């Protein structure tokens, strides 16, 4: 190894679904 | 109701609701919604929007 440090990219967030509430 | 899920890596905490996690961490569902469910840290009871892809199931 060498890195250690992944992260894959996040969804879109259906209609600001992880964005604000509704 | 709500499963248990475990990230795979830090979500970012850009939202001013969003959950921030960290990978290994474990976090509890609370309503997966279709690209987005809320979920809540184990680590002193926040609840915020994690993506379906950062965090995992425990099972694959």
């Amino acid at each position: 190894w060498d890195p250690g440090m992944p992260t894959p990219p996040l969804p879109p967030r259906p209609a600001n679904l992880g964005e604000r509430q509704a | 109701q709500g499963d248990i899920v475990v990230a795979l890596y830090p979500y970012d905490g850009i939202h001013p609701d969003d959950l921030s996690f960290k990978k290994g961490e474990k976090m509890k569902v609370l309503e997966e919604h279709g690209e987005w469910w809320k979920a809540k840290s184990l680590l002193t009871k926040k609840e915020g929007f994690i993506p379906s892809n950062y965090v995992a199931k425990l099972n694959t």
